[PDB]
């Protein structure tokens, strides 16, 4: 048991779930049409890909997600897509008219629409749950959607299932691929309003990943279908823990018990490798030493910042494929004596790692070379702060002078709503620096 | 999908609103029997913006073609594209309001609305999801500047929740003659501040210095003006015509333009009038804005800019960040991020690749303030303000219109002065 | 013993219990406070149009009476 059910909010956690379900059948054997010949019990299972995938009688697997978005025509890419055999019609909940970036009509006006439908569609998966563990909830900042109705959604999941455990996959905003102006207000109001309810967040900056597209593929320019196909590769690795087995196969819980010293401090810093052309990995072999020192190269992170002036609180490696532990004992070792690694002064300095010897996977006529191992890097670091830091400055630039505001207060909101998520942003980023402070 | 309905009122209403449905109708590859002969699926990815289909793959224009006199009404029927537009929703009436917006506003328009509101009615009835209205129209005349105006505040009233946008064209000494212009201007302001989300300054001004000094033509006709309003209107639309990211509705646009909502009127421009670099020094240029105003006398709150064509988008986003940084001083920097780009693989007809400009510059108010200096030398004699008052008006709304809009350019000059700390 | 391993589970269920109750609670409240603004709005904006034909009517009775 110990399901997954996941949940995917606006254009960029829909796009993202195709990229992620694509990857996680090509992993585990799946086709397009759900059938899965490696699979013997027919009808269901306990076993690992179970998680994520339930089965019908029909030997077909399906996936315990639910997509949603308050228009149709980037849920319409799946209903026709590749994949359209692999979701059940209602998995995919359409609106018919957007947010229009305004977290406001999100959360309220449009929103308040379709909310009750979709809990309904979500408690329809539940009910096949015979153990839930918790939800996934990927969505992005900067949307009117994935800000507006996903705090909304996080809200009503708080009620309907108590403190079942609900994780975040966040995309965080950059200019590159901005579509809004407002995009720092829905999201200091989005993470202000999901803090109490969600249990761990992983954000990923769309500047990291493009530069990480530009950097280390070549791509000229990414598109949305390049940085998709790069975030779905950490999601899997997060995410192997609870797809497949094995003997040195940590679960996500255990690490998410390390990473979360306190309930406001849940925003580990991923960290993935390696990343390289096919061109580039030809006769070119990354040890599990190039790929792990690669962990504390910041131009290898899911988020713009510099650990190495701020203070570790966890250090979590999510090894899969051809690892061993005596390799990456030795590999740590040499990292310690060499790198600007340090812990606040009431935390243990031990690194938690975990490995699947699944090794990695790539899509088809993808821009990621198929390598033999990697690694993803879980870290609990107050230089993570920086990010909200530079949301914040922006959001006050704007706000001092009340522009755009009057598109929320026209949908219902009040300014109040607006100083209240900006002070909790401010405590937010002085818990960080709290935290950092040695004991007394 | 999400519906718009276009409205064209008055002679230059309806002029630019014929052009600008033949144009697009190029793009989207359909004749004027309202058959679609094209190559490419994307150009009926998003036709349902602007048009309903009919029986037999029949695509007829969501238009509404209305004016005060039935002759402008024969040339759109006899006209290219004349075939294509729905019968029943020509709505004409047989006075002809003769440069007064009393008339078109208060007394013939209020008349003749009510037929109007029923086409507009039917057509948005039938609507997947309606997102709003676009006006073409002028604000010199009597009909598209008062019965134009009328209509956007009956229209707000049956649809406060849906967006209003307007292709209001600005009057000009240099092209018409005629004398009480700034009064219907004006008024027709005072109405667009309050009832309008977003209004494209079309300025004849600008166009008549465009065709006059830039492409060189003496004596320029309408129709040399109306290939540079044809040329706009399809490149600001773009965005809503085809399969986008950037502003890809009317609402998303506003959100991104409009940081107060009076100040919603952006000063349009297109290039060329070639590289990447070349495009987007000449967008930026006041030779190229389609206001009659520098945007190096103030400051952009917010810009949007398509490009078309195929190009290199590595080229394009460069090119973008290095105007920003040689002209940083002209973008508000309390608001971060305020130029966005677009890319439509499609050029337009003619171009191998072009370039339009959408911009909310504090600069706009040079254009307010040649027409309030008009207005106010007028109306200092009460020059034939007795064919207004005639008709039922008073004297206060002369003078709150003319407030009102001295408001409007004291607030653009307000947030132009305005900095971050 | 056994008595304080009682009020420990009981209190787990009461603290969850309060957490689900005052986020039910919090979010009926907002969604309330922001129908009354949305529609308070709205009002007010019609409010304004009414004004208009108010004052239109008043145009032209005005012309009426002045023939
Ligand atoms: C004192 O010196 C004069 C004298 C006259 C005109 C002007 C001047 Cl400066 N000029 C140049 C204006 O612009 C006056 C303007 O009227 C226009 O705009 C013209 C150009 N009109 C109405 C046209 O239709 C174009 C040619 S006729 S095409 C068959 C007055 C300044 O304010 C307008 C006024 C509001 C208008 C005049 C009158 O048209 N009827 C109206 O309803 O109002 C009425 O129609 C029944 C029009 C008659 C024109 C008159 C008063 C002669
Ligand atoms: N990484 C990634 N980011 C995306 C993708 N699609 C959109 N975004 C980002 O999401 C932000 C805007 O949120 P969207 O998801 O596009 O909007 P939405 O959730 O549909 O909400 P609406 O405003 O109602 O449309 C932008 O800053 C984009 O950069 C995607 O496919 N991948
Ligand atoms: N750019 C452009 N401007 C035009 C065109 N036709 C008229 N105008 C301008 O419109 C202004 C007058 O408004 P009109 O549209 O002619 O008036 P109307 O809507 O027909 O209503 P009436 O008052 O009854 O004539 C003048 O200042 C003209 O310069 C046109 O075809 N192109
Ligand atoms: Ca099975
Ligand atoms: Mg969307
Ligand atoms: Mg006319």
């Amino acid at each position: 048991m110990r399901e997954c059910i996941s949940i995917h909010v606006g254009q960029a956690g829909v796009q993202i779930g195709n990229a992620c379900w694509e990857l996680y059948c090509l992993e585990h054997g799946i086709q397009p049409d759900g059938q899965m010949p490696s699979d013997k019990t027919i009808g269901g299972g306990d076993d690992s890909f179970n998680t994520f995938f339930s089965e019908t009688g029909a030997g077909k697997h399906v996936p315990r997600a639910v997509f949603v978005d308050l228009e149709p025509t980037v849920i319409d890419e799946v209903r026709t897509g590749t994949y359209r055999q692999l979701f059940h019609p209602e998995q995919l909940i359409t609106g018919k008219e957007d947010a229009a970036n305004n977290y406001a009509r999100g959360h309220y006006t449009i929103g308040k629409e379709i909310i009750d439908l979709v809990l309904d569609r979500i408690r329809k998966l539940a009910d096949q749950c015979t153990g839930l563990q918790g939800f996934l909830v990927f969505h992005s900042f900067g949307g009117g959607t994935g800000s507006g109705f996903t705090s909304l959604l996080m809200e009503r999941l708080s009620v309907d299932y108590g403190k079942k455990s609900k994780l975040e996959f966040s995309i965080y905003p950059a200019p590159q691929v901005s579509t809004a102006v407002v995009e720092p207000y829905n999201s200091i109001l989005t993470t202000h309003t999901t803090l109490e309810h969600s249990d761990c967040a992983f954000m990923v900056d769309n500047e990291a990943i493009y530069d990480i597209c530009r950097r280390n593929l070549d791509i000229e320019r990414p598109t949305y279908t390049n940085l998709n196909r790069l975030i779905s590769q950490i999601v899997s690795s997060i995410t192997a823990s609870l797809r497949f087995d094995g003997a040195l196969n940590v679960d996500l819980t255990e690490f998410q018990t390390n990473l979360v010293p306190y309930p406001r401090i849940h925003f580990p810093l991923a960290t993935y490798a390696p990343v390289i052309s096919a061109e580039k990995a030809y006769h070119e072999q990354l040890s599990v030493a190039e790929i792990t020192n690669a962990c504390f190269e910041p131009a290898n992170q899911m988020v713009k910042c510099d650990p190495r002036h701020g203070k570790y609180m966890a250090c979590c490696l999510l090894y899969r494929g051809d690892v061993v532990p005596k390799d990456v004992n030795a590999a740590i070792a040499t990292i310690k004596t060499k790198r600007s690694i340090q812990f606040v002064d009431w935390c243990p300095t031990g690194f938690k790692v975990g490995i699947n010897y699944q090794p990695p996977t790539v899509v088809p006529g993808g821009d990621l070379a198929k390598v033999q191992r990697a690694v993803c890097m879980l870290s609990n670091t107050t230089a993570i702060a920086e990010a909200w830091a530079r949301l914040d400055h922006k959001f006050d630039l704007m706000y001092a002078k009340r522009a755009f505001v009057h598109w929320y207060v026209g949908e219902g909101m009040e300014e109040g709503e607006f100083s209240e998520a900006r002070e909790d942003m401010a405590a937010l980023e002085k818990d960080y620096e709290e935290v950092g402070v040695d004991s007394v | 999908m999400r519906e718009i309905v276009h409205i064209q009122a008055g002679q230059c209403g309806n002029q630019i609103g014929a052009k600008f449905w033949e144009v697009i109708s190029d793009e989207h590859g359909i004749d004027p029997t309202g058959s679609y002969h094209g190559d490419s699926d994307l150009q009926l990815e998003r036709i349902n913006v602007y048009y309903n289909e009919a029986t037999g793959n029949k695509y007829v224009p969501r238009a509404i073609l209305v004016d005060l006199e039935p002759g402008t009404m024969d040339s759109v029927r006899s006209g290219p594209f004349g075939q294509i537009f729905r019968p029943d929703n020509f709505v004409f009436g047989q006075s002809g309001a003769g440069n007064n917006w009393a008339k078109g506003h208060y007394t013939e328009g209020a008349e003749l609305v009510d037929s109007v509101l029923d086409v507009v009615r039917k057509e948005s009835e039938s609507c997947d999801c309606l997102q709003g209205f676009q006006l073409t129209h002028s604000l010199g005349g009597g009909t598209g500047s008062g019965m134009g105006t009328l209509l956007i505040s009956k229209i707000r009233e049956e649809y406060p929740d849906r967006i209003m946008n307007t292709f209001s064209v600005m009057p000009s000494p240099k092209v018409s003659d005629t004398v009480v212009e700034p009064y219907n201007a004006t008024l027709s302001v005072h109405q667009l501040v309050e009832n309008t989300d977003e209004t494209y300054c079309i300025d004849n001004e600008a166009l008549y210095d465009i065709c006059f000094r830039t492409l060189k033509l003496t004596t320029p006709t309408y129709g040399d003006l109306n290939h540079l309003v044809s040329a706009t209107m399809s490149g600001v639309t773009t965005c809503l015509r085809f399969p986008g990211q950037l502003n890809a509705d009317l609402r998303k646009l506003a959100v991104n333009m409009v940081p107060f909502p009076r100040l919603h009127f952006f000063m349009p421009g297109f290039a060329p009038l070639l590289t990447v670099p070349e495009l987007t020094q000449q967008m930026f240029d006041s030779k190229n804005m389609m206001a009659a105003c520098d945007p190096r006398h103030g400051r952009y709150l917010t810009v949007a800019a398509i490009f078309r064509g195929r190009m290199s988008m590595k080229e394009v986003d460069e090119q973008m960040l290095n105007v920003q940084n040689k002209n940083s001083s002209y973008f508000v920097e309390w608001i971060p991020n305020n130029v966005k780009t677009a890319v439509c693989d499609i050029p337009p007809r003619g171009l191998k690749m072009s370039a339009t400009f959408i911009g909310n510059s504090t600069a706009i108010q040079e254009l307010f303030k040649r027409i309030s200096e008009q207005f106010t030398a007028m109306f200092r004699r009460k020059a034939f303000l007795h064919w207004y008052t005639g008709e039922g008006m008073d004297e206060m709304e002369f003078t709150e219109a003319e407030s009102n809009m001295n408001d409007l350019v004291s607030e653009y000059q307000q947030y132009q002065d305005a900095t971050a700390d | 013993k056994r008595e304080h391993e009682r009020e420990v589970i009981q209190k787990a269920i009461e603290e969850n219990n309060n957490f689900i109750k005052m986020a039910k609670e919090k979010l009926a409240q907002k969604m309330e406070s922001n129908k009354e603004n949305r529609e308070a709005h709205l009002a007010a904006m019609l409010e304004r149009l009414q004004e208009k034909d108010k004052h239109a009517e008043e145009v032209r009775k005005n012309k009426e009476l002045k023939e």
